[PDB]
């Protein structure tokens, strides 16, 4: 099981703009 | 039920009979003869599949947009379960009233 | 084999029972 | 290993090949018929091809020796069989079709595909694809308390056909259990109850801790399969054919209206609550039979001297 | 409002087995079944000029049924490529009911259509084949005629390009419109 | 997607893969050589063209046999799995589990009555005497 | 700095993702569990989340980390006490 349909569409989102805030 | 699994195992046998005289075929044509004559015959029998393609063609085709056979059916399983766990419940409360029994004495 | 023109197939009615289904009048 | 003698061998035949065009780089003027080697040539000729007819027919009595055993019809022979045994199959790829219930369940929306593999005793192997774990309903009554709060620590042939049938059984486990969650929320005040995320509890009276659960992988049994048959009963229910003529695909106790005048009675007979209370009131009757019980064995432990009073159940 | 959109097909006598083999897989019912009933046409219009049908049947299988008199006029001819079948309007009613009331309204009894075949449902749209048999008093086409009826309000004839593709979908069976 | 469409393809492409196999094992067939056009290799273009047609029919006969069981599997699929529209097999199954039910409905229902003769016999035989 | 920077990070990343589960699963009760009962919620883009109780003495709770301690789990908040 590995497809992004899940809450995973937006997760990496999140993470993405977590980063790039932390960096 | 029957006349579908009949069906199946018709088109199965003749595939099975296809290759059976594709290869009887190449094996008289390949080295040695009138009976490489009957191998002639061998692509007749691909024509018979080319009728089945055709029964295939003009076949049911009920909408050949989504799938028929709507509902498994299931229900009748589910109440079976329900009947079998009955029975073993029904058996575990034997064994109890069994056991019960034997202390008794 | 080369006498085979085109296998047609046959299938059900329906030109022919159309205009005898049945109507008001 | 093979790949790079073959293509060391491909590599020569090019070099060949090319030197030979560039050579050339056939041809009569304007100014093999040895009859000594043609026989040769055509008798390796004949041989490379009964070679070959010879290595087909050994793969196609290879092919017919696997399709003779019924034991590893993988080849879509089994597949058809599960087909013809198990529910139909929308093939976007290669399988679909999941229990999806949306002919027979009426639940919880879920679809899709489920199981598509071919590949290996020697069986296909359909994966089960998503809850993938048991899930049931444990009931018991042992020195209940209502006090509660905590978190859910629970204190508990075809391998791929009885593992598809488990998670077909969960998944309307889960259906089931979201219906009578929202049914608890949107009930009235009828009674109060308490909902968790996988524990329900009710109290329609003191000492009516009914402890009904969902459990999963992360009396005692005959009340849970009585709420499977009813709730079943409910959607098939859901699904009586109408007897329709011009176009009435409802029910005949609609039209029994029409000429039977019935002021309420198609008002009661129309729909009614179920699900959650009619649980609740069948664990009423077990409580109340149970103190019966109780004042009987009371009424012959204390009573023993007066006169024993005997009773019969029904039938 | 109930307005039909019922197209009229017709399919042979001959063409049953795989038709009803197909009905049944695609959709035909939960264990579906037949029906048997008499039909009867009631003509009283002296200044309207149109005979008000009303199919007073009696379901002799079932026990009690209700006589489903439908009453059809005013063929839209809207020509939004669909059947746009006239409007209808089914009431249910008791024995006899049809019958005193066409005694004391006054009607007669225009013709006879006995008719029997099986029975079909869908999500929302409805179809149905049978034959009729012209048979006597006490008790003529002899052909199954296969029917796509959707009755419901006018609404938006959004339904309406639905059932034209249901009715592609079983285009290998028959290619049912309307009439003139 | 175009279900009648592909498998009118898939038979069109068979009908070719057996028309082309046949050609090309009737052109082997015709491998006489009596011309004698090679005149810079007559003995090596010669056994070369032998050794080209018969590696030409031995892959004409596996491209055919290759594309029979391809063929086979393909009508396999769209026939049976596909549109198995005599379903039946299921209403079969549906009499068949719907009897065993019944048996064990009745089974059950007798063990019931033989179990409530047996408790109004026991409970009888108990309340007539208290301890 | 190895220490302090790493741990900034798993920790504003561990959070986000447990704030992104918390929506999610609130949602799917709305969906699945609850039609109106706690259907009232209203939070920021991120990195804070806030919802209201039955409407008509209606209340709101709320949970965020608001980056001023980085020892706060949660800060679950709400103005009426207990």
């Amino acid at each position: 099981k590995e497809e992004p349909s899940s809450i995973f569409q937006r997760q990496r989102v999140d993470a993405l703009l977590i980063d790039l805030r932390q960096k | 039920n029957e006349r579908l699994r009949a069906l199946e195992d018709i088109e199965r046998e003749i595939g099975a009979i296809l290759q059976n005289a594709g290869t009887a075929i190449l094996e008289l044509s390949k080295e040695k003869r009138l009976l490489d004559r009957q191998a002639a015959a061998f692509t007749t029998s691909v024509q018979h599949v080319e009728a089945e393609l055709s029964a295939q063609i003009r076949y049911l085709t009920q909408v050949a947009t989504g799938q028929p056979h709507e509902g498994s059916s299931y229900s009748s399983r589910k109440d079976c379960q329900m009947a079998l766990k009955r029975v073993d419940y029904a058996r575990l409360k034997i064994s109890d009233v069994a056991r019960t029994c034997e202390q008794m004495l | 084999e080369s006498g085979g023109l085109r296998p047609n197939k046959q299938t059900f009615n329906p030109g022919d029972t159309n205009a005898l289904v049945a109507a008001v009048a | 290993d093979s790949v790079r003698n073959n293509l060391r061998s491909a590599l020569t035949e090019m070099c060949v090949l090319y030197d030979v065009l560039s050579i050339v780089r056939k041809k009569f003027m304007t100014l093999s018929p040895q009859t000594l080697q043609l026989i040769s040539k055509k008798k390796s000729l004949a041989g490379a091809a009964q070679i070959l007819l010879k290595g087909a027919e050994r793969l196609t009595k290879s092919v017919a020796e696997n399709q003779e055993n019924k034991l590893q019809r993988d080849f879509n022979s089994e597949l058809l069989r599960l087909r013809q045994h198990w529910k139909l199959r929308k093939v976007g790829d290669k399988i679909l079709g999941d229990l999806s219930y949306r002919s027979a369940g009426s639940l919880f929306p879920h679809h899709g595909t489920f199981e598509v593999i071919k590949n290996t005793d020697l069986d296909k192997k359909i994966p089960e694809d998503d809850l993938e774990g048991s899930a049931y309903i444990k009931v018991s009554i042992q020195k209940q308390a209502p006090d509660i709060g905590d978190l859910g620590t629970v204190n508990l042939s075809p391998h791929w056909q009885t593992k598809l049938e488990a998670a077909q059984n969960v998944l309307l486990c889960k259906e089931i259990f979201a219906q009578l969650s929202r049914e608890a929320v949107q009930i009235k005040s009828q009674i109060p109850h308490i909902v968790v995320k996988n524990q329900i509890i009710s109290q329609p009276f003191p000492s009516l801790q009914l402890s009904i659960s969902l459990c999963h992988s992360s009396d005692h049994l005959y009340v849970l399969e009585h709420n499977l048959h009813l709730l079943i009963r409910e959607f098939h229910k859901q699904t009586v054919m109408p007897h329709p003529a011009s176009a009435p695909f409802g029910h005949k106790r609609m039209r029994l209206s029409g000429p039977q005048a019935f002021d309420k009675n198609e008002i009661n007979s129309i729909q009614s609550t179920e699900g959650l209370l009619e649980k609740i009131i069948k664990q009423a009757k077990h409580i109340f039979l149970r103190s019966r019980t109780a004042a009987t064995i009371d009424s012959l432990a204390s009573r023993i001297e007066d006169p024993q009073i005997q009773a019969h159940w029904s039938n | 409002n109930m307005m039909e959109y019922l197209l009229q097909g017709s399919v042979l006598d001959h063409s049953l087995e795989s038709l009803i083999h197909r009905l049944r897989g695609l959709c035909d019912n939960m264990e579906p079944e037949t029906f048997l009933d008499h039909e009867m046409v009631f003509l009283l219009k002296g200044q309207q000029a149109s005979p008000f049908v009303l199919r007073a049947r009696r379901s002799m299988d079932r026990a009690g049924a209700p006589w489903h008199l439908r009453y059809l006029g005013q063929p839209e001819m809207g020509d939004k490529n669909r059947h746009a079948l006239v409007r209808n309007c089914v009431d249910i009613a008791t024995s006899e009911n049809l019958t005193d009331f066409l005694m004391e309204m006054g009607f007669r009894m225009d013709h006879e259509f006995v008719a029997k075949g099986h029975l079909f449902r869908k999500g929302i749209m409805k179809v149905v084949v049978y034959k009729i048999f012209r048979i006597l008093v006490p008790g003529l086409s002899l052909s199954y005629l296969v029917e796509l009826s959707v009755v419901a309000p006018a609404g938006q004839d959004m339904v309406s390009d639905d059932m034209r593709n249901f009715a592609e979908q079983l285009k290998p069976l028959v290619h049912l419109e309307k009439i003139d | 997607q175009s279900k009648e469409t592909l498998l009118q393809s898939y038979n069109k492409r068979l009908k070719d893969d057996i028309k082309s196999i046949m050609d090309n094992f009737t052109e082997i067939i015709k491998t006489a050589k009596i011309e004698d056009e090679t005149q810079v290799s007559r003995a090596t273009q010669g056994e070369q063209d032998n050794y080209e047609m018969h590696v030409r029919a031995a892959n004409i006969v596996r491209a055919g046999e290759s594309l029979m069981k391809l063929v086979s599997d393909l009508k396999q699929f769209l026939i049976l799995n596909d549109f198995p529209s005599v379903n039946e097999a299921i209403d079969q199954r549906n009499q068949q589990l719907r009897a065993l039910q019944e048996e064990c409905d009745r089974k059950l229902i007798t063990l019931r009555d033989e179990v409530s003769i047996d408790l109004y016999e026991l409970e009888e035989e108990y309340y007539s005497s208290s301890s | 700095k190895p220490l302090q920077d790493m741990y900034n990070c798993l920790h504003c990343f561990c959070l986000s993702l447990q704030l992104e589960v918390l929506h999610s699963q609130t949602l799917m009760l709305i969906r699945e569990r609850w039609g109106d009962l706690v259907q009232v919620e209203r939070y920021h883009a991120g990195k804070s989340l806030s919802l209201s109780v039955w409407n008509q003495s209606v209340h709101k709770v709320t949970i965020k980390i608001d980056e001023n301690d980085v020892s706060k789990p949660l800060q679950i908040f709400h103005d009426p006490p207990l």
